[PDB]
RNA sequence: AAAGACCAAGGGUUCCUGCGCAACGUUAAUCGACGCAGGGUUAGUCGGUUCCUAAGGCGAGGCUGAAAAGCGUAGUCGAUGGGAAACAGGUUAAUAUUCCUGUACUUCUGGUUACUGCGAUGGAGGGACGGAGAAGGCUAGGCCAGCUUGGCGUUGGUUGUCCAAGUUUAAGGUGGUAGGCUGAAAUCUUAGGUAAAUCCGGGGUUUCAAGGCCGAGAGCUGAUGACGAGUCGUCUUUUAGAUGACGAAGUGGUUGAUGCCAUGCUUCCAAGAAAAGCUUCUAAGCUUCAGGUAACCAGGAACCGUACCCCAAACCGACACAGGUGGUCGGGUAGAGAAUACCAAGGCGCUUGAGAGAACUCGGGUGAAGGAACUAGGCAAAAUGGCACCGUAACUUCGGGAGAAGGUGCGCCGGCUAGGGUGAAGGAUUUACUCCGUAAGCUCUGGCUGGUCGAAGAUACCAGGCCGCUGCGACUGUUUAUUAAAAACACAGCACUCUGCAAACACGAAAGUGGACGUAUAGGGUGUGACGCCUGCCCGGUGCCGGAAGGUUAAUUGAUGGG
């Protein structure tokens, strides 16, 4: 579902864009949408706080069910749409209630697959159950940190964690950064990889692209003057002159920024 | 309209050349009224004053005009006119 | 050639009226100045 | 495709009439957007107000902050969006979808009658929406013919296959069409819709398949009306302003929108407002009540704007300033066309003229012979230019290059000839806004030949110059508003690095906010800059990362000594 575009124009060469037939071609399901209003990526005080924001396509929020916590009803997954709002397709859950809810959708799951959560779900790549019920060994996504908070960890586009030792009350996961984390086992996870895993293989094959996702142009510092940034200035072009930092004079290669004391206890080993 | 306020929405009928046509030609009769005077309180008043029957009053707010003469611009006051048509037999 | 000054009488008067100056204490500070040099206009 | 007519913003009386000309008007002025005075703007339906919300604002308490305050919950505002309804004709010096005539529509209030479970701040539905493209169906508008009225042409001809003008008519009602969407009904039950639900959602049976919703437009009616050149009153009044009765024809064909069906359909990815009005369901309450429903009668629809200019002399530019100013309408012939030329409806000749016809300047026309010799440089100019057809190189990322290059034809009038569309007949479904089909007539596209005029037929306006080598940047894009448009910036792609979520990072004394209602295929920073082949050696310096045996080392503590 890779495909890429033939040359017809200058801007269509290098597009490689993916093309999922099974998504849904009709509306989103409207009782689970709502506004979301555009920020340039800018502060309360009217700051902008965060570069490259702005100018990209009118979304609806799908209000996706991050805590599974229809616990033994079944569910029938009956459709899996686009969602402009993360990498990850969702797929509508129809529960046995007819309640109707959006999930970040599994690796393999399609429409008419039942999916079910709670402690006695059956060990397939859709369910959702508390760390401490998955074996050890599973791949997981969507994994809670704090119970009753909802799916946090592993929840974009191909997304996978690994459940490699469960001690007392802990569970250890490996994280697709690498990084080894504990995990409450009372906390919820989903089994299985995240769907659209051949997300990464697109290519962009313009300007304008970008500029459709919301993403404004990085200017590079060394292409300013003094006065905007520590790399800008010099006669003629000029390298940084000086070790890389940030616009604000902080180093950027290397020169670890993490100082969370209070969670350190939860990194078993650190890895990014 | 309940008290007093009849004699107070009337200030006095319109001399122009239009309204004399209009009297004439329709049964419209051209007054002066309050700023304040909606199409109901001159209806009423037009009856109870002038013992006659109104079939429709229609208003305008008429700008002063300003006239900006020695050593300043001056402004004359905003004014309403009612444009009240009776019945035909009725000339007011 | 478009110049600095495109009137619209409800931008005018939501940034430099009455209400906006007594909105704010800097604002009432324009009016107490205005006031006390005897300005026959207030506001715009 | 405005230099015409409008809507908005902005302005504010500049609008019209009488009187007037000092100043204002780049001259004069009897004239005026100028002076004095008077007049002029009429709404249930237009636009506001009112209802509803977007961004955003303010924000009871609240949280935070030396103070001033900041942020924000409940709320409350805030259109550029959503939400009831009106058209034609007449009329003024100046208003008209507002006044008058005619015909409508919407929504409220009161009362009477008859029946009846009504009730939200809540549930559900609905409202309710993207880009592009297509092929239909209409309508406005255009043209032609017929008809009516008038004419018979200062000069050859013109009683005719002649000329001119007109040939109009709305909303609404009826109609449910082209066409679009969706299976429908009964019954039983139910972990859902924060509580309840008879509504919605889910589940199980049985029956029938045709029920429902939307929907341009046609026809009919509206309309015996209105309008209509003109005729007869002629008071007049010359310039023919008005003056009040009558008033002919008012029909077919074709073409046809960028308007409507259409908020439809197809397709794509970048995944496409909200809330209310509206329908429906119940909770608290209310139970002869109130309330609801339907019919009839009666009455109402308040307030504000409305003049006038609005590609402009009335707005933004100090000016009656060659600039700028959002949206709508936009006829004819030619034309692909909203280009262009000439015209229409309308509107103008741009507020100093009159001469003369020197140099020189500006903007053009033509030019002997030569043809880039000019010049820093072919700057400028000249040239090319349309359609159909033939033909087209290296190189290539296979798309291109390419309109490569280059060439042929082109007007007008006949002869023959091939097909679109529409279309009375007739037939069918002789069910009806039905289908098939149709002679003539209109209309569109061709083919093959012949003749003919001119120097010249893409005859005007309009309308690519082209080729070869090489540097830079891949490309579309962006930029020094006002001497720099580039090789600069961006860019897709690449890589390094940080970041485990109360993320890094940023703005904030803080609360909080952005990042993100995202979660390592993510987010930030840095550098490089499509693509192809690649990206070598150096860790001494500086930075960063990791380690912690040793040395040194802060506040602190205060042994000991000396007073
Ligand atoms: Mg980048
Ligand atoms: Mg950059
Ligand atoms: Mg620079
Ligand atoms: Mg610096
Ligand atoms: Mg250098
Ligand atoms: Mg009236
Ligand atoms: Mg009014
Ligand atoms: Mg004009
Ligand atoms: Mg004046
Ligand atoms: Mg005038
Ligand atoms: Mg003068
Ligand atoms: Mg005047
Ligand atoms: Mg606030
Ligand atoms: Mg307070
Ligand atoms: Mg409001
Ligand atoms: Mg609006
Ligand atoms: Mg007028
Ligand atoms: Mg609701
Ligand atoms: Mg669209
Ligand atoms: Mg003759
Ligand atoms: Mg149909
Ligand atoms: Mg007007
Ligand atoms: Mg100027
Ligand atoms: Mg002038
Ligand atoms: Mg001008
Ligand atoms: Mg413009
Ligand atoms: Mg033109
Ligand atoms: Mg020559
Ligand atoms: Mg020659
Ligand atoms: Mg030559
Ligand atoms: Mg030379
Ligand atoms: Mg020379
Ligand atoms: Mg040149
Ligand atoms: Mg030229
Ligand atoms: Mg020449
Ligand atoms: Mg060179
Ligand atoms: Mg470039
Ligand atoms: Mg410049
Ligand atoms: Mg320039
Ligand atoms: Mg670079």
């Amino acid at each position: 579902a890779i495909v890429k575009c033939k040359p017809t124009s200058a801007g269509r060469r290098f597009v490689v864009k993916v093309v999922n037939q099974e998504l849904h071609k009709g509306a989103p399901y409207a009782p689970l949408l709502e506004k979301k209003s555009k920020s340039g990526g800018r502060n309360n005080n009217g700051r902008i706080t965060t570069r490259h924001i702005g100018g990209g396509h009118k979304q609806h929020y799908r209000l996706v069910d991050f805590r599974r916590n229809k616990d033994g009803i079944p569910a029938i997954v009956e459709r899996v749409e686009y969602d402009p709002n993360r990498t990850a397709h969702i797929a509508l859950l129809k529960y046995a209630d007819g309640e109707r809810r959006y999930i970040i959708a599994p690796k393999g799951v399609a429409a008419g697959d039942q999916l079910i959560s709670g402690i006695g779900a059956p060990i397939k790549a859709g369910n959702s159950m508390p760390l401490r019920n998955i074996p050890v060994g599973s791949t997981v996504h969507g994994i809670e940190l704090k119970p009753g908070k909802g799916a946090q960890i592993a929840r974009s586009a191909g997304a996978s964690a690994q459940l490699v030792a469960r001690e007392g009350a802990y569970v250890t996961l490996r994280l697709r950064s690498g990084e080894m984390r504990k995990v409450l086992a009372e906390c919820r996870a989903t089994l299985g990889e995240v769907s659209n895993s051949e997300h990464s293989l697109r290519s962009l094959g313009k300007a304008g692209a970008t500029r459709w996702r919301g993403v404004r142009p990085t200017v590079r510092g060394v292409a300013m003057n003094p006065v905007d940034h520590p790399h800008g200035g010099g006669e003629g072009r000029t390298s940084a002159g000086r070790h890389p930092v940030s616009p604000w004079g902080l180093q950027t290669k290397g020169k670890k920024t993490r100082s969370n004391k209070r969670t350190d206890n939860m990194i078993v080993r650190r890895r990014k | 309209m309940n008290q007093e306020r009849v004699f107070k929405v009337l200030l006095g009928p319109h001399i122009s050349e239009k309204a004399t046509g209009l009297a004439d030609g329709k049964s419209q009769f051209v007054f002066k009224v309050a700023t304040d005077a909606t199409k109901l309180e001159i209806k009423k008043a037009v009856e109870s004053l002038f013992s006659v029957k109104v079939q429709r009053v229609t208003t305008l707010n008429v700008k002063g005009k300003t006239k900006r003469t020695a050593r300043g611009l001056g402004k004359r006051n905003d004014w309403k006119k009612a444009y009240i048509a009776l019945q035909p037999g009725q000339d007011l | 050639m478009k110049r600095t000054f495109q009137p619209s009488t409800l931008k005018r008067a939501r940034v430099h009226g009455f209400r906006a100056r007594m909105a704010t204490k800097n604002g009432r500070q324009v009016l107490s100045r205005r006031r006390a040099k005897g300005r026959k206009r207030l506001t715009v």
